[PDB]
């Protein structure tokens, strides 16, 4: 097409559409000498015009050392404002990784989310951004929280409004959310001030439970979907992506697993299981905290972790 | 019935494609189903949905001013079926509702059958004398039908009923009017309601149900560890006496029995509560309890006899007390509490 | 900067028709024109017509403004000091409540109680809304809806008498019985179906009267509960209800309430009380309430909450209404 990259003209386009080569991978997957005998063209110009194409659109590697040097001055930890957690996560969470939490109801999701986006809002001062698909994100927990670890009503204010909040209720909204966020990072590269640093996901099962069913397959596509922009937004952009998930128990196996399946099951570079402590001496704030998955340490140690010591 | 709408062409091919029948038919399903089979995309479905809705039913607004107020209109807020005595009917405050299931439970001659008898007999009186103008239909469950009690209530049925004029009860034909079933099985009772009932109340020959005993063949056909059939079962039978008494508007009455308590159900500190469990007691609008004290009738001499309200949208729970004797069922006065 | 056809709301023959031509990108159907995109694709012009709108129609709130916001938005008051108490001073607006409970336990007074409640003046803290009322049950009866709106504007009556002001009796001039009953809007659903159908016309309803601020629905268990032998079909059905249900509040400034029954479950020769419906059921909602008996007397439990903690009161129910002590 027209204005893609320079060298090609219209009429060039219409005449390779005339012998059936329409896309940028028809032309690359092709022959230098083959096609050049149908309608003649330029016999040295199609490999500069497939050297410049195969320069635009393909991904190009790194030396290790390169990288290395890159992301030794780039990736950071972010401590979650709750020591047992930090312990068990190795002194926080990484930037550029996609970090889960499942739980059954009241497991305690949504109050780890509101701690971490309180602690990095007011501790390091930073942007965060909360998308919210069931309700659950509330000012005055902010408020009760934040009041916790500063006395300066100005103070407070300011990490108010360094939090962002979104609603999206469908699939849809959700995938323009985070487009729209992508496009407005991209955008403001030269920014430093300003730039969001951590995503949080409110529930991503809430949003993907009522397309899967059935003999159909647009909700598995859809949420693959949903899964690569949350890996581009981690890996890419340099950012940490938080979501939560809900439990579920295999009825040929009576064991707790997370929902949303086998493919979702793929997804995430760490998960965090909670729980409650067999209902006695978990009567409130008390949950069991577990390392469901990882991938830099053993899977299977626990901790033990104190709601109602957070506020 | 598709075709009344108005849609697209390209969308009525592609439902018609999909041997979608009727609005109920579409409105079964869901988005994603809809998605799968129209292969459609998610706005013209979302307006296929739109379209659907508003013809099942729109454009009326409904507020409780009118429900209080247009009392014609809403015969179901403002009428009630009288019992044939007026402290019962001032217990239930005016009577049984036009919809709904009423439950009668209690322990062994309790009283439960010489109720059902009255009102069978009273539902045809006319409209300012409590009635409804129509038969009734009894579905036996346990035993045979009483006939002969039934023949002396219609023959002291001149002297119970005092305030009819008798000109107007010589009218009446009441044997001719009463429509008798006998159920043996779980099976034959689904049957007879699914099929022999609606086509009664439909001609207008009866507008009264009585089950009689619903817990009959549940107690002898399913065990403890059968619960989810009979559950089902339940559901099935309470959704179709629903349906039809809202349908119809007429009272559904329903005669349980009890067991021992031996209190989740708020029944702490009595003997007996109604069987069933809850799944039954779910289905439920007005819960009563008859009840008879044979430790206190021992003393008095005559049978002691008591009538309850144990739950009720619109009545606190209270009770009264009554008799048996030749005439029916009647209420003791200055007794309610 | 590249966005994806998947994630556009398109019709599958022809997304799948742009991917067999070669069309990858959003961006890349933005310079195209739409009879040229026709001829080459195959699709007719309204296609391409309908698929140009559709692709071009994919603000900044801080937690600030949204706290502000929660500040000027009231609570529904349950005239139950201690329930109000543990839920942080009322009902909140923007989230979905349920109640669960045993046969005659009290959950349709509360209801009833709401509806009258939800239109109280501002002068006396109130919201000064009207309410929308969805009986799946039949067990809506207009008298005692009466009764509870008369011992409210006996108390409010009461109330100004005591303060001696003049604002209270002019917001009180207007509060009467007929304005009440009639600013309460009822529906009738006696079928899943029917249900579903006035949930989807919801929204246009809402729209037309803006001053709504609380919808009830008295019973969800009950459609779902019977004939419906497809499991899988019922979790998708709850699911968008609810999904539907959350949105309607958020977009709306509204308060919804739902009704659930208790179901026995049955574990080591024991039986317990459970909500109904399954366990997924229990994420659909935000705030859980669960009220039973002890002895005699009624409890009510916040179950679950995100803003508060658990807790346990006692009321009970008068000839007046949902009460205290
Ligand atoms: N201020 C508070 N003080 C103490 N505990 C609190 C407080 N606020 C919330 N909680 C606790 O939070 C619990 C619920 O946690 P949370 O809202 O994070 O659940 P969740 O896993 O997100 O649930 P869902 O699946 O329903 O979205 C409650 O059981 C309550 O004990
Ligand atoms: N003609 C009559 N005169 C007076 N009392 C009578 C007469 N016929 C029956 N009774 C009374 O009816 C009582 C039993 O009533 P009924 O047959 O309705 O019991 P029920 O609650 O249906 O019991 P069950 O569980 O056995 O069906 C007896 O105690 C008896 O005193
Ligand atoms: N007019 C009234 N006066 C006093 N108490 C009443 C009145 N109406 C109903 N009640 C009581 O309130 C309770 C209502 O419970 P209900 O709303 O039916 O709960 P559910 O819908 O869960 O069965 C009943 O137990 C009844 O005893
Ligand atoms: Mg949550
Ligand atoms: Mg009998
Ligand atoms: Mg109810």
């Amino acid at each position: 097409r027209v204005g893609l990259c320079p060298g090609l003209t219209e009429e060039m386009i219409q005449l390779l559409r005339s012998h059936r080569i329409k896309t940028v991978v028809d032309l690359v997957s092709a022959d230098l000498e083959e096609v050049a005998q149908k309608c003649g063209l330029s016999y040295k110009a199609l490999v500069a015009l497939r050297r410049v194409l195969l320069a635009q659109f393909s991904a190009f590697p790194v030396n290790g050392a390169d990288l290395y040097e890159e992301l030794k001055t780039s990736t950071a930890i972010l401590s979650t404002g709750i020591g047992s957690l930090d312990k068990l996560l190795d002194a926080g969470l990484y930037t550029g990784e996609v970090t889960e939490i499942v739980g059954g109801p009241g497991s305690g999701k949504t109050q780890v989310c509101l701690c971490m986006a309180a602690n990095v809002a007011h501790g390091l001062q930073q942007n965060v951004l909360y998308v919210d698909s069931n309700g659950g994100l509330t000012a005055s927990r902010l408020l009760q929280l934040l009041q916790a670890k500063t006395q300066d009503e100005e103070e407070q204010a300011e990490a108010l409004r360094r939090i962002q909040v979104v609603h999206a209720f469908d699939i849809f909204q959700m995938l323009d959310v985070l487009q729209e966020l992508r496009g407005t990072v991209a955008q403001q590269v030269t920014g430093s001030s300003g730039t969001v640093k951590v995503v949080v996901v409110d529930s991503v099962t809430a949003v993907v439970s009522p397309l899967l069913g059935g003999q159909q397959r647009e909700g598995l596509a859809l949420m693959m979907q949903l899964a690569r922009e949350l890996k581009t937004l981690a890996r890419d952009l340099g950012m940490a992506v938080v979501v939560t998930n809900h439990i579920t128990r295999d009825r040929d196996s009576g064991r707790l697993k997370p929902a949303l399946g086998r493919s979702w099951s793929f997804v995430p570079s760490t998960r965090i299981l909670l729980d409650t402590i067999e209902g006695a001496g978990a009567s409130g704030g008390r949950r069991m905290a577990c390392l469901a998955k990882s991938s830099r340490q053993p899977t299977g140690f626990q901790e033990m972790v104190d709601i109602g010591t957070w506020g | 019935d598709l075709d009344l709408l108005d849609l697209n062409p390209r969308i009525i091919a592609a439902i018609k494609k999909a041997k979608l029948k009727s609005v109920k038919e579409v409105l079964h399903f869901s988005g994603p189903d809809l998605k799968r089979l129209t292969n459609l995309s998610s706005p013209e479905v979302w307006h296929l949905l739109r379209t659907a809705s508003l013809h099942l039913r729109g454009s009326s607004i409904l507020t409780a001013l009118q429900l209080h107020q247009q009392k014609e209109r809403f015969p179901t807020q403002h009428q009630r079926l009288s019992l044939g005595c007026p402290v019962l009917d001032a217990l239930l405050r005016g009577g049984l509702p036009l919809d709904g299931i009423t439950e009668l439970a209690g322990r062994s001659s309790a009283g439960k059958t010489q109720l059902a008898l009255q009102l069978c007999l009273a539902v045809q009186f006319p409209r300012q004398h409590g009635g409804l103008e129509a038969g009734a239909v009894y579905i036996c469950t346990e035993d045979a039908f009483p006939h002969k009690r039934l023949q002396q209530l219609m023959a002291q049925q001149p002297r119970l009923r005092t305030d009819v004029p008798g000109e107007l009860l010589q009218k009446l034909r009441f044997g001719s009017q009463i429509f008798i079933e006998h159920v043996a099985d779980v099976d034959t009772l689904l049957e007879c309601v699914n099929k022999k009932v609606p086509v009664l109340l439909s001609r207008g020959m009866a507008r009264l149900v009585v089950i009689d005993s619903v817990a009959a063949p549940f107690r002898c056909e399913f065990d403890s560890q059968a619960s989810a059939p009979r559950a089902r079962h339940l559901q099935s039978l309470g959704a179709t006496l629903r349906e039809l008494s809202s349908a119809f508007q007429s009272p559904v009455l329903c005669i349980n029995q009890v067991t021992e308590a031996m209190g989740p159900l708020g029944f702490w500190d009595e003997r007996v509560s109604p069987a069933l469990g809850i799944t039954w007691a779910n289905q439920l609008l007005v819960r009563l309890l008859a009840d008879r004290l044979r430790e206190e009738e021992a003393a008095l001499g005559c049978p002691a006899r008591t009538l309850r309200v144990l739950s009720a949208p619109h009545l606190p729970p209270s009770s009264c007390s009554y008799t048996i004797s030749a005439e029916g069922v009647r209420g003791t006065p200055g007794t309610q509490s | 900067m590249q966005r994806d056809l998947v994630s556009f709301p398109l019709s599958p023959a022809v997304r799948v028709k742009l991917v067999s031509a070669g069309f990858q990108t959003a961006e890349e159907l933005l310079e195209v024109k739409p009879s040229e995109l026709s001829k080459e694709v195959g699709i007719s012009k309204a296609e391409a017509l309908e698929t140009l709108q559709i692709i071009r129609r994919e603000k900044k709130c801080t937690a600030l403004e949204l706290l502000e916001q929660e500040h000027t938005q009231g609570f529904i008051i349950t005239f139950c000091s201690a329930l109000d108490d543990i839920l942080g001073g009322g009902v909140p607006l923007m989230k979905t409540t349920e109640i669960c409970g045993a046969p005659g336990v009290g959950k349709t007074q509360l209801c009833m109680q709401l509806a009258v409640d939800v239109q109280i003046p501002e002068c006396f803290g109130g919201v000064a809304g009207e309410a929308v009322f969805i009986d799946t049950e039949g067990s809506f009866m207009v008298d005692r809806v009466v009764d509870l709106a008369t011992a409210c504007i006996q108390h409010l009556q009461l109330i100004a008498e005591k303060h001696k002001g003049e604002e209270h009796r002019k917001a009180l001039e207007d509060f009467t019985l007929d304005n009440i009953l009639s600013h309460i809007y009822y529906f009738r659903c006696r079928d899943y179906t029917e249900l579903l159908a006035q949930v989807y016309l919801l929204p246009d309803f809402l729209s037309e009267h803006s001053k709504v601020r609380l919808v009830i629905v008295d019973g969800i268990a009950f459609p779902f509960r019977h004939d419906l032998d497809d499991l899988s079909l019922r979790t998708r059905l709850l699911n968008g209800l609810a999904q539907q249900m959350i949105s309607l509040a958020n977009n709306h400034r509204l308060a919804v309430i739902l009704t659930n029954q208790m179901t026995t479950k049955i574990d080591r020769n024991q039986a317990l009380l459970v909500p109904a419906l399954g366990e997924s059921w229990g994420h659909a909602a935000t705030i859980r309430l669960i009220f039973h008996w002890d002895r005699k007397q009624r409890l009510a439990t916040l179950y679950k909450s995100p803003s508060q903690k658990e807790c346990t009161v006692l009321f009970q129910i008068k000839p007046q209404g949902f009460r205290d002590t």
